């Protein structure tokens, strides 16, 4: 039974023996839908082993054609996965040399705009470390905090009598109103 | 005098400080560029080329007589200060392929007249004259029998950074494919060709491997800072 | 001085420059030969690794890294079939990116040793020496050399691949498997 068998097959859990049946049996559309369906997940690592098996099967079973077309419809169903690279080693002999360029100026063209990105970010990194320690070097011994004529706050009593914890934007402390504050 | 090492070591130091404003002789000036030829310092001639008048005449004498000699250096180093870019390039062609045959420049010395090559070839039309390096460099990895198998293919590499660079670039991409269809002229085996694209790729794959890590590593230490 | 500071003027150009990254892995070996331990620079210090053809260097150090993360010469025995290879996790190079770059050259071969280093990965190790490594006897010796009867799902995960090259084997050790005669074993290195 073509379909029985592979609904059972996927009932129970033997999704590799499943997609084997359906590549022999050549049901390359349901063998599509159930690896489009793949609804477990396995880090994609099954998927991607799945997804090779599958282009293999395709891969040098009848005439060319439209070699490039069909290559390029295999990458998009792929959704992500299966590069040129990984087709590369299953290409066998053959005169499409147009499609293989056209790949890998597409591939050195990406490889070269994430370079030139990575590198973007490093400067930027740099300049922004740059100008952290250039600010934190400023920032030392240039405090400059001034006492206005008598002064006081949270305690109540008087600012001058026991320390002179001071923070910025104009508060006064105790040293002791404060780690009364905390406990 | 009856001595031409004592000849050129008066015509050295003659020459040698431009602070000469009066100059009237003229034999002399022809004299010393003929006799620097029986100057037997590869070395030191280069570092006398680097820093000379380089008359027109004075450089077709130079010229033909580098012809004879082997110091294709010296003559590619002279063709850059004619800016002949073809010429150059050719040179430091034939230069590579001398010292390919010799076998005896180190892997270091091979990679710093690659990367020589490059800048030159960057310096300069130069489509076609990449084309042409391209398609030597092949020839050269077909006819040398693998031990440079692994020059060939960071040479490749470089030539594929440097086209990534220069920009791929487009049409110049295109022209790598119009070297492609050279590749044709070559016909060489699928087997061979599968393998380098391999190799290439996983060059690539492996140089980008290090850049996230590299990223990260500033990024940690950009919020540490922040 | 910061590390990440030396770290920044390196980088950048990854031209062939045997150079520059030999003293890139000069500077990480000797930031990693007294303490310092993070857990991203040791990664890297495979990384560079595999980009240079050297091999001594990585088997040195597995020969003198502890299995609890501590750089120190002399081989010492390991809680084999613990926590440490059952329970505990620690810290150390993320194995699944370090074997996939290992995968990518052809230094695969001595990966199998590198793989025992290497905690977890249970059912990695038989897909490994498997389907990689070949050597059908190996695969089946190893299985032998499992760990103890809880030690099953490598069994009904590869029992369709294993039963193929070598059957008879195979039956046996399915039959002293589901008989009852989970007893363990030792480990080492036409009808």
């Amino acid at each position: 039974k073509t379909k029985t068998s592979i609904f059972l097959l996927t009932r129970l859990n033997l999704f590799e023996d499943a997609i084997d049946l359906a590549l022999k049996n050549n049901l390359i559309d349901d063998c599509k839908v159930i690896v489009n369906d793949e609804i477990l997940i396995e880090d994609y690592k099954l998927r991607k082993r799945l997804w090779l098996k599958i282009a293999k099967h395709l891969l040098l079973s009848m005439k060319d054609i439209d070699i490039k077309q069909l290559i390029r419809t295999i990458l998009n169903d792929s959704n992500e996965i299966l590069t040129i690279k990984d087709l590369l080693p299953f290409f066998n002999e053959y005169t499409t040399i147009a499609n293989l360029k056209e790949e890998l100026i597409k591939f050195l063209e990406n490889h070269n705009m994430k370079m030139n990105e990575i590198s973007e970010d490093i400067i930027n990194s740099k300049n922004l470390k740059v100008e952290i320690n250039t600010e934190i070097s400023k920032f030392n011994e240039i405090y400059r905090i001034l006492e206005p004529g008598k002064s006081c706050d949270e305690c109540g009593k008087f600012l001058q009598i026991k320390k002179f914890i001071v923070f910025p934007c104009g508060h006064c402390f105790h040293w002791n109103c404060i780690i009364r504050v905390i406990l | 005098v009856k001595n031409e090492e004592t000849q050129q070591k008066y015509l050295d130091k003659l020459f040698s400080t431009p602070n000469i404003n009066n100059k009237v002789d003229k034999r002399l000036r022809n004299l010393h560029i003929e006799l620097n030829c029986k100057y037997k310092s590869k070395r030191e001639m280069i570092l006398w080329l680097n820093g000379t008048v380089l008359s027109n005449a004075e450089s077709l004498q130079i010229l033909d007589l580098l012809n004879q000699d082997s110091n294709f250096e010296a003559a590619a180093i002279i063709h850059e200060r004619l800016e002949s870019f073809n010429l150059a390039v050719r040179d430091l062609l034939s230069f590579i392929e001398q010292c390919l045959n010799e076998g005896k420049t180190n892997i270091s010395t091979l990679l710093e007249s690659l990367r020589r090559a490059f800048d030159d070839c960057n310096s300069a039309e130069k489509k076609s004259c990449w084309i042409l390096l391209i398609t030597f460099l092949i020839t050269l990895y077909g006819k040398y029998p693998s031990e440079r198998k692994d020059l060939c293919n960071k040479l490749l590499q470089e030539a594929f950074l440097g086209l990534v660079r220069s920009k791929s670039g487009g049409e110049f991409w295109e022209i790598m494919s119009s070297v492609l269809e050279h590749q044709d002229v070559i016909l060489m085996k699928v087997q061979d060709l599968k393998q380098l694209l391999l190799n290439v790729f996983n060059t690539y794959k492996l140089e980008r491997s290090l850049s996230e890590l590299i990223q990260k590593i500033i990024e940690d230490s950009s919020q540490d800072l922040v | 001085v910061e590390t990440s500071e030396i770290i920044s003027k390196f980088g950048v150009k990854e031209v062939p420059d045997p150079e520059s990254m030999r003293n890139l892995a000069d500077y990480l070996w000797s930031l990693i030969k007294n303490s310092i331990s993070q857990r991203d620079h040791v990664t890297l210090l495979l990384i560079v690794l595999i980009k240079l053809k050297d091999v001594e260097g990585i088997d040195t150090f597995i020969q003198h890294f502890d299995r609890k993360g501590i750089w120190n010469e002399g081989v010492v025995m390991d809680d084999m079939d613990d926590v440490t290879f059952f329970y505990s996790d620690n810290d150390f190079f993320d194995l699944d990116l370090i074997l996939e770059l290992m995968k990518e050259s052809d230094f695969k071969r001595l990966s199998y040793r590198l793989a025992k280093k290497y905690s977890k990965d249970s059912l990695i190790i038989v897909d490994i020496l498997l389907n990689l490594l070949h050597n059908p006897v190996k695969a089946i010796k190893y299985i032998k050399s499992l760990p103890i009867d809880e030690t099953l799902r490598c069994l009904v995960t590869y029992s369709k691949k294993l039963l193929e090259e070598s059957p008879n084997e195979t039956n046996a050790l399915l039959i002293e498997v589901f008989t009852g005669k989970f007893k363990p074993s030792t480990f080492e290195v036409r009808t």
